């Protein structure tokens, strides 16, 4: 054998193993949600208190992409840094030449072909992120989930990295039992609750809470995080739920 | 043994790279299916959504390249979509530098030599998907064009990929020995969809809602892919005869 | 600071019955200084002919140019080159130095070893092909040329008539011109012969 | 950088070369030799623009002195004048062509001939009985013309030089400061001491 | 002198066949009418090595194409390959070109200047002899041309320009595509300027030219 | 002289048919409105080659825009051929009018003069050498005017600068940009110029 | 085993030896200690010698007035990175006439840290930074490890017998953090940090290496007779 | 990466010998013998076609003999694709130095150039070497009539008769035994044949099956003619020397 | 990323045979019958058009192509590797021959070049060599009618006949026995048939057999009159027709 030694290469199944051990890095990440809503997209991740030492809230792992684009990642941190900055370049060059800001499905597919292309060539490794990404555009609300085989789909809710199962049944419910629509400010306070609920597959280490949102009626069609008060209202949410 | 891990000949002369990639090309678990009217090309596959939390529009292996050429990918997404990219780019590429819209078949052939260079330079992959193409070509009419793998690629009277793709094939093979002609006479491409749809039903034994398919339909000057109401008006149709 | 006509020198070629001629002069000055009298422009690649003239520096290049591309061709081709085919050769060499040329006039001359058919043709610097039954003029005496060759000039001459036609053509032409004269070299070509004769002409 | 002559006689050729180098009003130098022994019986004679002339003669000088060494041979003057005239061709369609006119006076071996090779800065190459570069052959050549026999000897080619040098002294506006002279023939190079 | 001229079934280009390097004809002769294609003929002015050069780089590149896709050439991709060519030079490939010929699509006519630029017209003229050859399409094409009366007006265009250009002259070429038909191309269709019997022979009496030296040539291995 | 004016119903874009090397007509049935999508238009002024080469380039980008992301804005379509007539502008001679319809934002104008500038306006006309004219009577020009008051506004305008300007003439071209789809008028010079 | 031989080959498990080893030269290194106030930012270095006849390896190097590390593991790294910062702290004063943020400054090695983890022929680099300043946000600590991740901390410790010093850090976490205004006692808590760490060796006055920034103080090194009031 | 693929073509045994020059020497020893014998007024080239089929164009074929330029022809052993790519790098490294020097390129020189091509191929760009050794027979006015052999490590030495390819061994010994320094044209043709009769590992040595190449002095007075044998040609002298 | 594979991928082994030569051979080896024929006034080539699946339309697969009007090319082994050493035949024919003499190449020289094409694949970087052999016939007015063999190791041989491929030893056999200096061209289209029917399994008809010549110039496919020199091109591809009326007199 030693098919899964070399990245690029088909296993007797038609497998990429390399990419299929990449995934397994992804699921040792710690939980990143994405919820889509009436108007636009929440974002939320669980980072992990590895020690008292670590400053709150001054270790951000949400990122932006032009001034529309929520970006979050699990699995190797820096591989999903090197792809939001790819991200950044795709976008620039697109609002560069054609003038709008890049649309979603057109940036999904930027960050698809670049991701694919990390499976063509034994030189190079598969990223070891799988990233929920979304905005609003021209045509409305889209929350994309690509993963390091390239590939990726639109979702009405997505989730990836340890408690990836649990955020799963969560979403699942959201969508049954709210088939007409959820608001932004809802979808905060489900973010908060469902990250909480998948801390759970994650409870040796406490964790600490971050949000962001793009809604065109609640930050205008731009991403910002949610800090202060709502921020509060979301954990005091959660905490309420999970008693 | 590292003559199965980059395209060079195997002893029995054989590029198990290539052949791999092949199977790779029913990971999908989908069957596509391609008929040529008289005046319009209709290619149907089928459409799964295993999860719910999936926004189902976005779910896709039917490709506008040009305004006149569609494609079909059987294979994973990824490499679906590098195909599908990269046929956009020639498609246009063509038209500045030659004045006129690139022909589904000259496409074909182009694609088909893009995945040879994979067969022969190591440091390039294979891609794992088969492409379909159609259209109805201002020279030679409705055409049919696929390419795997291998690069090999020829002309269709009607075409079938995936799993049970076999099965599709002999479905197709009967009726077009009972007709005796080398397309579906018929002189809407309303009429030419419900019957790739009935003849996929009778091939793979299945029954499928608006939702279970997928239809692209090339016309003179332009192709398009029908939406779900497009295709339940179309099964509405079947159901009534 | 005119490349064509620093150096000077002329070169004619004529067709006859079952036969062709090419002449020049073998002047090479420095503008006003003579320098040399034995500057022959008239080269053969088996038996095609290649008369040059121009800038000198250009005229020995694409000689030494010619020999390298035809003696390639002969290994290869397991043949001498043909006239019609050596033509094309010579346009496209030029033509490949569009933008800096070779400031010079080729000519062609030589009867197809298959068909017996007389050729000739003529050149611009970047290889524009003038093919002509009757004759070609190159050079910087080219008007006089051109004057002698169209009042002298009846078609299918015999070699020994074909020789005092051309012959005249040039020397009278030279004359006429500072920079062209010096002595007069006249190749008779006929299908399976070829006689050179060096001309008696004034030193001035 | 002015007065370089050569002539072919019976056995040997002779180079005459301009001792005087001039910058601006001043004449720096009375005693320069405008030459470079590219080989045992293989001599050039070079002037044209300051700098360009000796760069020029001793890049010649070390890709024949390389040949000797790499083939033990010596190669043919009509090899060597070949190879110096292919050298100054691709100079002038260069970016900052070489500015520089030689004369090649050289005894074949072989043929047991003397030949004297002209070249300009163009790369146009000519083999002549008698030849000069510039201002040089307007005077020399019409002397020459009269004087020159094919069958001389090399006291008589000397003679027929100080002819030439007499004519440049009297009629050349410029002080070129007298000539060196260096004779090739059988037995190689030699310079006369007093002219 | 080059026009091209449209008529029901097809298009026709003409040439006069003067060559001048300033006030001298260098060819009484020159061949005009170039074939990109067997059925895409183009009529070229301006400097003679940049119209032939032009006209076999594309007709070459056209001819690969063919064979690549199995269809025979389209006018639109000779036009659109030609204008690009053209375009990229900056003008200083000098080639003023009358692209027309029958592909699968129809009968096409363009012109095509030096700097890329391109026109569609039923009737098109080039060169010094263009305003001679336009006064003569301006005053005598109709719609709804017969290939006879196309042939006649196209001929009757350059003649305009023979007679009243002083950098046109000689005879009169023309290439006829028709759609479903073989082009057909008539070189030398009028010869209007057939030079007169001279009044005497100038053949000299033999040993008239003094000879220095004969020798043998050998031309053989 | 070419103009592009929006009204109630979309865009008209309007333009002359001459063409001329010196005083010589080249072209008198020039076509200077030019597709670089199904209803993205452009009036062409400035050199023909540069023109053609630029609108077949943006026509290009468009087709390729389309595939992977769907029919585009006109204002991207102004973005790309500023962008070419910006980065470029050392070597080209091009003043364009891209007039566009969408249904969301209906009839849209932009120009790009010789700087390689982009604006945005109502309505806008360039006459003679691509010059751009501020006003053109802007009391004969309203928002929301009818299909017939913009024929008739844009054929008086263009008329009068055929009348005053020997690089105009010919037939007057319009292209009618609305939801109903692509129309082509043409108006022949016995009807305009009695105006 | 068989999946180590290069960065660009994942393990079954979805790990990267080549980085996990890159990762074991760091806690070869020689311990060094980071910590801050709100006003100030102290780092304090355990300097290795080869033998008595030796120089102790200088752990703490400067990238600007506002900004420096401490390095555990490949030195010849750290001085690829430092001047990679120095030109980067260089570009934002230049180009923009801004102090380089202590967070940008982090991203920036993380940044370069990953590409030589994705790339075959290329190795990842073999050390480990402390990275302090005081920026327009006040005074900052970083920990970069060579597979990338950057992490900003109150305090922490990296090299040989670390969990020493980052355990008594965690604890005395309330004390220190309020050290404002005051260099020398914030210095005392770095350097009985860095004795968490000690076995055999102690402190003397050409091991121990001191390095402090904060809101009217330069980044500066302490070495040698500088360094002897904290013993 | 690409490192697991690398089979490092130019590398040293531990016995400090070159692994690919070594095999492809292997490869050459399998190829049809080529013999060379040089004589006091010309060369001989004799050539052993591979196992030839009876529907072969004889007449229109060259397998092991090429013409580098009027003066100079080489015999061929190994692979014929490698050997045509090195011929017309020969035949091109030629005219550049007539075109330089006004001179046909003396043997040697052209020798030591296609020599230095195939010693490059294993020292460096990680590529195979070339599967062929050459037999160079040339005339120049310095050395007269000169024979060369070179081989796949770039490798070249002079000889009075030499071969290359299958049955070396057994051939050299035949040459050295009946080879003299006064030996005439004629004689040395007779030579080759008689050797490659004896060498062949066919049943009988027919015209067929042989390429043959003299370079006399045979023209008019001090010029060079290289005689690329007709099949009939060979047909005649094989009957004259008595082999059929 | 980049091609970092620059060494090449086929090397000696200690036998001294070029493994991926002989491999690529053996995939001839499997591939589809096709032969040659050499006449005094022509050449035939001639295939099989073994069809995928019947739904396949074997008209757009073209085994049989124009390099040159007076040059044609079949093959054994990997279609794909054929179909683009026909692409750069047929440019190589132009760029290296064509555009400098005005005229198209001579058989033996395109012969050369194609053969230096497969050379390259055997010796270049990150490389395998192509799987095919080809058949090439062509005419030029100074060597006149010639055909060649091509190999994947860049070799190349004239036949008077010979066939490649799948049932290429019994083929050449058959040839041996038929062929004689004094065949006219019908007699070697006759005799290719014959050839062909043995190698067939199947169907054997005009639509599942591929056959081309190089023989008379064809002015009715020029496509144009008026140059008395350019009399039109020797290669004819057979039709369906043409070849089921040569069936019925077998
Ligand atoms: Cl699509
Ligand atoms: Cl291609
Ligand atoms: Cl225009
Ligand atoms: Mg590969
Ligand atoms: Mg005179």
């Amino acid at each position: 054998t030693g098919y899964d030694l070399s990245n690029s290469v088909f296993s007797p199944d038609g497998r990429n193993f390399q990419v299929e051990y990449a995934v397994k890095a992804v699921e040792n990440g710690t939980t990143s949600i994405g919820i889509k809503c009436n108007d636009g997209v929440v974002f939320a991740v669980e980072k992990l208190i590895t020690s008292k030492l670590l400053v709150p809230q001054k270790n951000v792992k949400i990122q932006v992409v032009d001034r529309h684009i929520g970006c979050v990642y699990s699995g190797l941190i820096p591989d999903g840094r090197h792809l939001v900055n790819r991200g950044r370049e795709e976008a620039a060059s697109f609002k560069k030449l054609y003038k709008t800001p890049i649309p979603i499905p057109a940036f999904a597919d930027r960050l698809g072909q670049y991701v694919q292309a990390h499976t063509l060539y034994n030189s190079v490794r598969p990223f070891g992120v799988s990233t929920i990404f979304g905005g609003v555009d021209k045509n409305g609300a889209h929350l994309y989930m690509l993963e390091p085989s390239g590939s990726y789909w639109g979702y009405k809710g997505a989730a990836t990295g340890k408690g990836r199962q649990s955020a799963k049944a969560e979403l699942e419910k959201l969508v049954d039992h709210h088939p007409e629509g959820l608001s932004a400010r809802e979808a905060v306070k489900q973010a908060a609750k469902i990250i909480y609920l998948a801390h759970e597959d994650n409870k040796e280490k406490d964790f600490e809470l971050e949000i962001s949102w793009c809604s065109l009626s609640e930050t205008n069609g731009l991403h910002k995080f949610v800090k202060g008060d709502l921020l509060q209202e979301a954990i005091d949410f959660a905490q309420k739920e999970i008693n | 043994g590292y003559d199965r891990h980059i395209t060079i000949f195997s002893p029995e002369g054989r590029l198990y790279q290539v052949e791999y990639a092949f199977k790779a090309t029913n990971q999908t678990n989908i069957n596509s299916l391609a008929v040529r009217g008289k005046d319009c090309t209709v290619v149907i596959s089928q459409k799964k959504v295993p999860d719910k939390l999936l926004d189902p529009t976005t779910v896709s292996y039917i490709f506008c390249i040009s305004r006149t050429i569609g494609m079909v990918v059987n294979g994973p997404i990824p490499d679906a979509r590098n195909a599908a990219l990269r046929a956009k780019a020639e498609a246009a590429e063509f038209r500045y530098k030659y004045g006129y819209d690139m022909p589904c078949d000259v496409l074909a052939k182009r694609m088909a030599n893009l995945s040879q260079i994979y067969t022969q330079r190591a440091y390039m992959r294979p891609l794992g998907v088969i492409l379909t193409f159609v259209s109805v070509d201002e020279e030679l009419g409705p055409s049919i064009y696929k390419t795997d793998p291998a690069g090999y690629y020829v002309g269709y009277k009607a075409t079938a990929t995936g799993p049970k793709q076999q099965e599709i094939t002999t479905n197709l093979e009967n009726h077009f020995k009972k007709s005796k002609i080398d397309h579906i006479n018929e002189e809407s491409w309303e009429k030419v969809v419900e019957f790739a749809i009935t003849h996929m039903i009778d091939a793979l034994g299945t029954e499928f809602s608006k939702n279970d398919l997928e239809v692209g339909v090339a016309t003179k000057d332009k192709f398009f892919t029908l939406s779900a109401e497009n295709i339940e008006e179309r099964l509405v149709a079947i159901a009534e005869q | 600071s005119d490349p064509s006509s620093i150096n000077g020198g002329i070169v004619v070629a004529m067709t006859g019955k079952d036969c062709v001629a090419i002449a020049c002069d073998l002047r090479l000055g420095s503008q006003s200084l003579g320098v040399s009298n034995k500057f022959e422009k008239i080269f053969h690649y088996g038996h095609v002919f290649l008369g040059i003239t121009g800038l000198a520096t250009d005229v020995t290049t694409l000689n030494e140019m010619f020999r390298y591309k035809t003696n390639l061709y002969k290994l290869k081709e397991e043949r001498a080159i043909e006239p019609e085919t050596f033509t094309q050769l010579v346009s496209s060499s030029l033509y490949e130095r569009r933008f800096g040329p070779y400031f010079v006039g080729p000519v062609v001359a030589g009867i197809n070893s298959k068909s017996g058919k007389p050729f000739i043709a003529g050149f611009d610097l970047i290889g524009c092909i003038d093919e002509a039954k009757d004759f070609i003029v190159s050079g910087t005496a080219s008007d006089q040329l051109f004057g002698m060759c169209e009042s002298l000039y009846e078609p299918n001459l015999e070699p020994e008539d074909l020789f005092e036609t051309i012959s005249q053509a040039l020397l009278n032409a030279a004359d006429r011109d500072a920079l062209s004269g010096w002595g007069a070299v006249v190749y008779i070509i006929k299908k399976d012969e070829v006689v050179k004769r060096y001309l008696k002409m004034r030193q001035d | 950088m002015d007065i370089i002559l050569g002539i072919r006689v019976q056995d040997s050729v002779i180079l005459a070369s301009s001792k005087a180098v001039t910058r601006g009003i001043s004449v720096l130098k009375d005693s320069d030799d405008k030459t470079r022994q590219l080989s045992p019986h293989t001599l050039m004679s070079f002037a044209g623009e300051a700098g360009d002339t000796v760069q020029f003669a001793e890049y010649i000088q070390a890709n024949i002195q390389l040949y000797s060494i790499r083939e033990d041979y010596e190669l043919s003057p009509q090899a060597v004048s070949s190879f110096v005239r292919q050298e100054l061709a691709k100079s002038i369609r260069s970016r900052r062509p070489y500015q520089v006119n030689v004369l090649i006076g050289g005894y074949d071996k072989k043929k047991n001939k003397p030949e004297l090779y002209q070249i300009d800065y163009l790369g146009t190459k000519v083999e002549l009985p008698y030849g000069a570069h510039g201002y040089s052959g307007f005077y020399t050549f019409s002397l020459l013309d009269h004087h020159y026999r094919p069958d001389m000897t090399t006291e008589e080619g000397l003679d027929l030089l100080k002819l030439c040098v007499q004519e440049l002294e009297k009629r050349m506006p410029m002080d070129f400061k007298g000539v060196i002279v260096k004779i090739v023939d059988k037995d190689g190079i030699r310079q006369v001491d007093d002219f | 002198t080059i026009v091209g001229v449209k008529f029901n079934n097809g298009v026709v280009i003409a040439a006069d066949t003067r060559s001048t390097q300033g006030p001298i004809v260098a060819d009484k002769n020159c061949a005009k009418l170039h074939r990109i294609s067997p059925k895409i003929w183009c009529a070229g002015a301006g400097t003679a090595a940049d119209t032939e050069a032009v006209t076999q780089l594309i007709g070459s590149n056209i001819e690969l194409h063919s064979l690549y896709t199995s269809r025979e050439p389209r006018v639109v991709s000779a036009l659109q390959m030609l204008k690009q060519h053209l375009f990229k030079y900056q003008g200083h490939i000098g080639a003023y070109l009358i692209v027309a010929g029958v592909d699968p699509t129809g009968s096409h006519l363009f012109s095509i200047h030096a700097h890329g630029s391109t026109d569609v017209g039923y009737y098109l003229s080039l060169g010094s002899g263009s305003l001679a050859a336009m006064a003569v399409l301006e005053s005598h094409w109709k719609q709804d041309l017969t290939k006879e009366e196309a042939i006649k007006l196209a001929s009757d265009a350059i003649q305009a320009g023979i007679w009243n250009d002083l950098g046109s002259g000689s005879n009169v070429d023309v290439c006829v595509m028709e759609i479903g038909k073989d082009a057909e191309y008539l070189r030398n269709y009028l010869t209007p300027n057939v030079r007169e019997e001279k009044q005497k022979s100038y053949k000299f009496p033999r040993g008239t030219t003094a000879v220095l030296k004969e020798s043998i040539v050998n031309i053989c291995d | 002289s070419i103009m592009a004016v929006t009204f109630k119903d979309g865009v008209i874009l309007g333009a002359d048919s001459r063409t001329t090397t010196g005083a010589y007509i080249a072209n008198r049935v020039t076509d200077k409105l030019t597709r670089v999508h199904d209803k993205i238009w452009c009036c062409r002024s400035g050199s023909a080659a540069d023109t053609q080469a630029i609108a077949d380039i943006v026509q290009y980008h468009l087709e390729l825009y389309t595939s992977q992301y769907g029919t585009p804005s006109t204002e991207t379509a102004a973005s790309v051929f500023k962008e070419l007539c910006y980065e470029n502008k050392d070597n080209l001679t091009a003043g364009i009018i891209v007039a566009g319809y969408d249904d969301k934002n209906k009839g849209e104008v932009y120009t790009i003069p010789l700087g390689g500038s982009v604006h945005k306006l109502p309505y806008a006309i360039a006459v003679s050498g691509s010059t751009f004219i501020y006003g053109y009577c802007d009391k004969n020009f309203r928002e929301n005017m009818s299909k017939e008051e913009t024929v008739d506004f844009i054929k008086h305008s263009l008329s009068q600068a055929i009348k005053w300007d020997g690089s105009s003439g010919g037939v007057i071209r319009m292209v009618v940009l609305t939801a109903a789809g692509v129309e082509r008028l043409i108006f022949y010079p016995d009807e305009y110029e009695q105006l | 085993n068989n999946y180590d031989g290069d960065t660009v080959t994942f393990s079954p498990t979805g790990r990267l030896f080549q980085v996990e080893y890159a990762l074991e030269a760091i806690k070869q290194g020689s311990v060094t200690v980071g910590l801050r106030s709100n006003t100030h930012a102290v780092l304090v270095a355990l300097k290795r010698n080869a033998d008595e006849l030796s120089s102790y390896q200088k752990k703490i190097i400067k990238c600007d007035e506002h900004m420096g590390l401490s390095l555990a593991g490949l030195a010849p790294d750290a001085r690829v990175l430092s001047n990679y910062l120095r030109q980067q702290c260089n570009y934002s004063s230049l180009v923009f006439n801004r102090k380089l943020a202590v967070e940008r400054a982090g991203h920036l090695l993380c940044d370069k840290a990953q590409k030589n983890t994705q790339s075959y022929g290329g190795r990842p680099y073999g050390v480990g930074l402390l990275i302090i300043g005081y920026d327009k946000s006040g005074a900052h600590l970083l920990e970069f490890q060579p597979s990338g991740n950057v992490t900003e901390l109150y305090g922490t410790a990296i090299g040989a017998r670390s969990q020493g010093a980052k355990t008594y850090l965690e604890r005395t976490l309330d004390t220190f953090i309020k050290i404002d205004g005051n260099p020398d006692e914030l210095i005392k808590a770095g350097v009985e940090a860095i004795s968490q760490s000690l076995r055999d060796e102690s402190l003397t006055v050409d091991n121990l290496s001191i390095a402090i920034v904060g809101k009217d103080t330069p980044f500066t090194i302490y070495d040698g007779e500088a360094v002897a009031k904290y013993i | 990466g690409s490192r697991r693929y690398d089979s490092r073509t130019t590398i040293f045994s531990p016995e400090g010998r070159l692994y690919q020059v070594e095999y492809a020497l292997e490869s050459i020893s399998h190829a049809g013998t080529a013999i060379g014998i040089m004589a006091s007024d010309g060369i001989v080239l004799a050539a052993e076609r591979k196992v030839t089929s009876t529907l072969l164009e004889q007449d229109t074929s060259t397998e092991k003999l090429y013409k580098l330029n009027d003066k100079i022809a080489v015999a061929v052993a190994g692979l014929t694709a490698d050997a045509e790519i090195l011929i017309n790098t020969a035949r091109i490294h030629a005219q550049n130095y007539l075109k330089t020097y006004n001179e046909d390129i003396p043997v040697e020189i052209l020798v030591r150039r296609l020599s230095d091509i195939k010693q490059g191929y294993t020292q460096h760009g990680g590529l195979r070497p070339f599967g062929v050794s050459f037999i160079y027979a040339g005339y120049d006015d310095r050395y007269g009539y000169q024979l060369y052999t070179s081989n796949p490590s770039g490798n070249y030495t002079g000889w009075k008769a030499i071969s290359v390819g299958a049955n070396t061994s057994a051939a050299q010994t035949l040459l050295q035994m009946d080879y003299k320094d006064d030996m005439k044209v004629d004689d040395a043709i007779e030579l080759a044949l008689k050797t490659l009769s004896k060498t062949t590992d066919s049943s009988a040595l027919t015209y067929d099956r042989l390429e043959f190449a003299t370079i006399r002095k045979g023209a008019n007075d001090g010029e060079v003619y290289q005689k690329i044998f007709k099949p009939q040609e060979i047909k005649d002298i094989l009957v004259k020397t008595g082999i059929t | 990323m980049t091609d970092r594979y620059s060494f090449s991928l086929t090397t000696f082994s200690p036998s001294g045979k070029l493994g991926q030569i002989d491999y690529a051979l053996t995939a001839v080896k499997q591939g589809v019958t096709s032969l040659g024929i050499k006449a005094t006034n022509g050449v035939v080539i001639a295939t099989e058009k073994k069809s995928s699946s019947p739904l396949a339309m074997s008209e757009t697969l073209s085994k049989v192509s124009l390099l040159t009007p007076d040059i044609g090319a079949v093959y054994s082994g990997m279609g794909p590797d054929y179909r683009v050493l026909v692409d750069k035949s047929r440019k190589v024919a132009h760029t290296s021959y064509k555009r400098i003499y005005g005229e198209y190449p001579p058989t033996k020289l395109l012969v050369s070049e194609v053969a230096k094409i497969m050379q390259e694949a055997t010796q270049s970087g990150g490389v395998r060599p192509f799987g095919v052999s080809l058949l090439i016939a062509g005419h030029d007015e100074f060597n006149g009618f010639s055909l060649y063999q091509v190999d994947p190791s860049g070799s190349y041989f004239p036949w008077k006949a010979t066939a490649i491929g799948k049932g290429s030893v019994a083929a050449k056999t058959f040839l041996e026995k038929r062929w004689n200096d004094e065949l006219e061209l019908e007699d070697a289209i006759h005799i290719a048939l014959l050839t062909l029917k043995e190698s067939v399994e199947g169907e054997f008809n005009g639509d599942t057999i591929e056959l081309a010549i190089i023989g008379d110039e064809n002015p009715d496919l020029l496509g144009y009159t008026g140059i008395p020199t350019d009399k039109g091109p020797r290669f004819r591809k057979l039709t369906s027709q043409e070849i089921n009326d040569r069936l019925e007199a077998l």
